[PDB]
């Protein structure tokens, strides 16, 4: 199911290789300056040199400061984190805001974590060569090692282990003809199952029998996780094994959201940054993009502009649509963008004009081909003058319900009737204005 | 020594039994007759044979069902060591 | 006999009552006039049906008893998940209002998930080391492993139990015996009901289709899912559970064919009354890849905005009412009035001479219309005191002159207490 | 290794010679002598701890160094001392009331080094020769310069047998428990064995067969009243905030002990710093508490920032300077830091430069150093990154006149900004 969403044109910025700007911007049209902007941070985002640096997309509504977003965080793409927010999520009952913020701020950041580990599977034949006793002392009867047979698809070879793993073997059920796990450096044996060569179609039982192995049976398994630092956070809050945790009652409430700057900072960065310099992860940066930042309150506006001064804070993307306006939780404290003067200091501004009316049509037209429906000259003209008349969105939104009603019509494209009548049969809200 | 090293011979792996009136993987085996089995038919038809050979000492014919091109041996000496249904 | 459901205040409308081209009827499946509207909500539904975007919404507007409500209840009718609350359910004192509407977003959107899985099911005959299962059409001999005979066990399997087992070990003694019920003559226990015996192959592949909302998110929430499922359930709702796991699940399910979406509808009904937190969430939330179609209805003009002193149509942002096709509704005519008012007799069991329809219409010109339907079955009522057949003009005048209006209550508060 | 340098990372300690004298230009600062020497001598009062429940209030305008100067005091601190940095918004919980908030930030910023005696075995374990009856053990413990054996029981087999020590590890067992300890191996294991192939760890100690009297001083801060609120305790410790404890029993007898530990020295008190940037924003209520709670013996250096003059007190509706109450303004005393020239001002641009490997010709200096007295510092450090990227794209090697001038009409301040706000977008 495509499910095309509101704005999935936006593909990337779309800049030359020079840098500059062009109007055929892989989906996204017009705003040079906007674009060329979004150009320079998500190379710096790239560089990884700088932290808690923060970017406000300030611009009149419908400049598509959401649409650039994307479009750089598609560029971005999906290989480092992209945590999309919006002012009204930090408003939380369980949790403040402040935490929330810090939340968001470790979910924004990546950690590639790489495991390599060497492990031995086949079918076991044990047996253990007789031989004299310890030489040290008197005589006898030792085992100096123990051969387990493992046999693999691709063929057989026997593993002359340490003896002092015997022990192992006998704890679990591992017998001749069975699927173990052997670990190169622990040693430990995980029994998998029964080979399917022996599960008879009369024998009734499940997770007992698994398939041979393929491939030699040294196997040294490379696996890579992607994990955010929130979520080294979240598992390393809550508790897991026994404890009588078990219990629903007392227990049930898991929304203990709350969280503590001893545990997220100190002993998790340490371990990161061990994990990093050690060669067993990577940290992966990411960006933060917050829009309607003028919805926050004052109380996240002072904590915000003391996060972005850490050295581990990520890049944040504010995208305030407000102007001129009281902030938040304040007594008529107006403030440019409804962000206090003091946070837009710290923030660089891109500015985003209104779209030209060429820059109308031209929207409407690739939506149109996003949509997948053709639309006529006309009525392609008559889309981008009303466009043009009221806000432009309502002109996008006209495109799917005319084609509904070309193909109940009998006809395919769109033509000027059909925008027109659901012009008449929709219309936006400046005309509702008249009550 | 011999608990903690049960020296066992391998598995012997088992045999891939095969529905006599058919000739494809049984996936059944009928308990009266003590034979795999793998479609209705085939189970009316073992019954209807364990009836007729229980019927008398021996049964001197062998009931045949779905023939292939090769010449079809019509198993009666599949034993079934089960006795009586009840 | 007397059900749950009953006539109430929007059952007079079995749907929205159009034509195939969309062509809005006089009055067919018990809705009149607001041809425009009813024209607009048919547009809508389609695209509703088709699913081929996202993240669109309609504003009903027009004056209190338009059939604003009545216009998206016949949508609904006819519209398959659909998700109908109001402003003040949103907000929760355990759940913040973003993560209240984020879980009704979620639960407007329906998923078909198609599960298929062996089973083995049939009357036990007996038991040991080896099971001896019997069907109707035959009978097998299965070896038990060692959970097997574990669960043999556990659950207290027995002679005459139809057993059913699919893989990873897990039976299940759907019901007791067959047979020996007949000793069992006085007292019956609780879980040990009878069953027919199965027929046909004993193992066999059934394939079901699982339909759940997308506020599945619940279920993977906690250890214990079936619990949170009936009340509340959980509040955080964790944003790492929900998207980057569900969402994906989800994807990976719709690719390899698994699980199949179905976007339905949000119905907020007195979306007026909305915080700008949550106007200023739904401007993100619209915008979102699997975002239902939303729909909403609101009767104020040029009004403040809850939570700020600004002021502005329909009572909510300009940011979003960008965002938003207004279907305004128009107030009925005389001749509307009196189609719906016969509608509603016709509904209610009610009937009335052509006077009594001529004086209820007026009043409900006068008045607003609800008056007047709700005047309807007070003079049947008085009717049926009376034992008449049919209600006459006196009953409708004795119950305009009992029960006061909106205006006549108004203008009688003259007493001032 | 991977952190990126932040806003503050520039400066790394705060500049002061023998006889607190201020520099012109070192450790990553910059001109502001005057405050510069207030920090350096409040940070030798904290360092010295002998008085408890100072205050100091650091006001100046936006930009003129608050946070820098905060963030030098706390890297010239070192570690050994906790330095407690919290915003003034953070105090506000929905699990935790106000005091109680800043009560943990108050005790969180207080250590003590708990001192323990401890008798550890080490060497190298040449002989593990264990007789299990499915009872009877020996250790033979290897050094450098001597070796012993030793007749191991029931219950050190045991633990022994949970963590495996085969021949040839290095292990560090503590006469007062038993913990195993495997520190690492002496050399490999029997070169034949398919698996199990590591590094070899140097020898142990000569005298590690017994040491006596290994002092191991364990630090911990007063936030210990976590171990006790609850019988689980980790939970607390480490994400719940939920830890409305019972303020009797726990902080007077924690307190008590304390005292009672430093009396027989088992322990000793060194008091942190507790840094609550933009102060402004605790409600009056949070205020009247720190008035109370800053005069106990227990009480940190209580240092805060204000960025404003006259201004309204959150919580009521009349006015104080700094939006503190006269009562704690008066208490405290404060560092006002005086604006940056320009020279200081280019200063403060090249030190940045310099931490972010970036350069530029002196024309870009210049012309970067009048922006910033212009605009802003921070918005001359945003400016001086974006011309280093826009350098870098334009494949030069350093940053020019025409980087800085083209990021400076590509990026836009809040001046410049509002300047071009008049198309009424919204109000
Ligand atoms: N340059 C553009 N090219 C194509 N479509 C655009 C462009 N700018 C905006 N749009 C359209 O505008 C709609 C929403 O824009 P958005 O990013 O929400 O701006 P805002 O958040 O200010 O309303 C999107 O559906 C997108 O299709
Ligand atoms: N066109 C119509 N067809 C049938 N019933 C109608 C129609 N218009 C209004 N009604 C009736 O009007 C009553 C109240 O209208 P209501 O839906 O509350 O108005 P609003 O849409 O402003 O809320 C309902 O009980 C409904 O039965
Ligand atoms: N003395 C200084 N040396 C270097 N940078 C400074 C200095 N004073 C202020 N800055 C810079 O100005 C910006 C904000 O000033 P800051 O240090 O936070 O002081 P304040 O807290 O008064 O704003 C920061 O990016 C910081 O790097």
């Amino acid at each position: 199911t495509q499910r095309i969403a509101s704005h999935s044109h936006v593909k990337g910025l779309g800049l030359d290789e020079s840098g500059l700007a062009k109007q055929a911007a892989s989906g996204l049209v017009g705003q040079e300056n906007a674009r060329e902007a979004c150009g320079v941070i998500v190379e710096l985002i790239k560089s990884k040199k700088m932290a808690g640096r923060a970017v406000l997309l300030a611009g009149p509504p419908g400049t598509g400061k959401t649409a650039l977003a994307l479009a750089i965080a598609q560029e971005l793409g999906s290989k480092v984190p992209f945590c999309p927010m919006v002012g009204s999520e930090v408003y939380s009952t369980e949790i403040k805001k402040t935490e929330v913020l810090m939340e968001n701020f470790r979910r924004a950041i990546g950690l590639r974590i790489k495991e390599t580990k060497e492990v031995y599977e086949g079918e076991v034949t044990e047996l253990t060569p007789c031989e004299t006793e310890n030489p040290m002392g008197g005589y006898g009867k030792t085992i100096s090692h123990v051969i387990i047979g493992l046999k693999t698809a691709k063929g057989t070879k026997q593993l002359k282990l340490d003896p002092s793993i015997f022990e192992s073997l006998q704890k679990e059920r591992v017998e001749a003809g069975d699927v173990i796990y052997i670990e190169a450096n622990s040693g430990a044996v995980k029994r998998q199952g029964r080979c399917d060569t022996y599960a008879t179609e009369f024998d009734l039982e499940a997770e007992e029998y698994v398939p041979l192995p393929k491939g030699d049976v040294h196997k040294k398994k490379e696996i890579i996780q992607d994990v955010t630092l929130h979520d080294l956070d979240v598992a390393n809050a809550r508790p897991q094994g026994g404890q009588d945790i078990l219990s629903m009652m007392g227990q049930l409430m898991k929304p203990k959201k709350t969280e503590i700057t001893d545990k997220l900072r100190g002993e998790i960065n340490k371990v990161v940054n061990k994990y990093i310099d050690q060669g067993i992860a990577e940290l992966v940066p990411g960006v933060l993009f917050v829009d309607e930042v003028h919805m926050l309150d004052i109380e996240c506006f002072t904590y915000l502009h003391r996060a972005l001064e850490s050295s581990i804070a990520p890049i944040v993307i504010f995208a305030s649509n407000r102007g001129n306006c009281v902030i938040r939780g304040t007594e008529d404290i107006t403030s440019p963008h409804g962000i206090p003067l003091d946070l837009l200091d710290r923030v660089m501004i891109i500015r985003t004009m209104l779209y030209t009316p060429q820059e109308m049509k031209q929207i409407i037209k690739i939506r149109a081909q996003t949509e997948g429906i053709n639309i006529s000259e006309e009525a392609l003209n008559h889309l981008g003058e009303i466009g043009t008349k009221t806000t432009l969105r309502y002109s996008v939104q006209l495109l799917t319900p005319a084609n509904l009603l070309a193909k109940i019509n009998g006809k395919d494209s769109i033509e000027k009737e059909h925008v027109e009548e659901i012009s008449e049969l929709f219309y936006d809200a400046k005309s509702s204005a008249k009550i | 020594f011999e608990e903690w090293f049960p020296q066992g011979r391998p598995p012997k792996v088992p045999v891939r039994e095969v529905c006599p009136v058919t000739h494809r993987p049984a996936l059944y085996r009928d308990p009266v007759t003590d034979i795999p089995y793998a479609t209705a038919r085939a189970f009316k038809i073992i019954r209807e044979a364990y009836k007729k050979y229980i019927t008398a000492h021996g049964l001197p014919p062998t009931a045949s069902a779905l023939g292939p091109g090769p010449p079809p041996p019509e198993p009666l000496p599949g034993s079934g060591p089960r006795a009586l249904r009840q | 006999v007397t059900r749950i459901e009953r006539i109430g205040a929007h059952s007079h409308i079995r749907g929205l009552g159009l034509d195939d081209a969309l062509e809005p009827r006089q009055a067919s499946q018990g809705m009149v006039g607001q041809l425009a509207a009813r024209r607009a909500a048919g547009v809508v539904l389609e695209m509703i049906r088709e699913g081929k975007i996202a993240g669109r919404a309609v504003l009903i507007a027009g004056q209190p008893g338009t059939g604003k409500t009545a216009i998206a209840m016949g949508m609904a009718q006819a519209l398959t998940p659909f998700t109908a609350i109001a402003g003040s359910e949103i907000f929760s004192l355990e759940m913040s209002k973003t993560e209240a509407l984020t879980q009704a977003f979620r639960r407007s959107i329906g998923v078909r998930i198609k599960e298929e899985t062996e089973i083995i099911e049939g009357e036990v005959v007996e038991i040991q080391g080896k099971l001896t299962l019997k069907t109707t059409e035959m009978e097998t001999i299965y070896d038990l492993g060692t959970k097997m005979i574990e669960s043999l066990t556990k659950d207290k399997v027995q002679a005459g139990d139809v057993i059913t087992i699919d893989k990873a070990t897990g039976k299940i003694s759907k019901l007791g015996r067959s047979f020996t019920r007949a000793r069992d003559y006085d007292a019956m226990g609780s879980q040990t009901k009878f069953v027919q015996c199965p027929d046909g192959e004993l193992q066999k592949r059934k394939e079901v289709v699982h339909t759940v909302s997308l506020h599945e998110i619940d279920v993977i929430n906690s250890r214990t899912q079936g619990f949170l499922a009936l009340f509340s359930g959980d509040t955080g709702e964790i944003k790492s559970e929900v998207r980057e796991q569900i969402n994906a699940k989800v994807a990976e399910w719709r690719e390899e064919g698994k699980a199949e979406i179905i976007p339905g509808v949000l119905f907020i009904d007195e979306v007026h009354m909305l915080d700008i937190e949550s106007f200023s969430f739904l401007n993100r939330a619209l915008e979102s890849d699997m975002a239902p179609v939303l729909i909403m209805a609101t009767n104020r003009g040029i009004t403040r905005i809850r939570g700020t002193s600004y002021q502005s149509p329909h009572g909510i942002p300009i940011d979003l009412l960008d965002r938003l096709l207004i279907v305004s509704t128009t107030p009925y005519s005389e001749k509307d009035t009196k189609q719906i008012l016969r509608i509603r007799c016709e509904e209610e069991d009610v009937e009335m001479s052509e006077d009594a329809y001529t004086v209820l219409t007026r009043i409900g010109l006068e008045t607003s219309l609800r008056y007047a339907i709700q005047l309807i079955t007070a003079a049947s009522l008085v009717c049926r005191k009376r034992k008449g057949t049919e209600v006459q003009v006196d009953d409708i005048k004795r119950v305009y002159s009992l029960f006061l209006d909106e205006s006549r209550s108004t203008q009688y508060m003259k007493e001032y207490q």
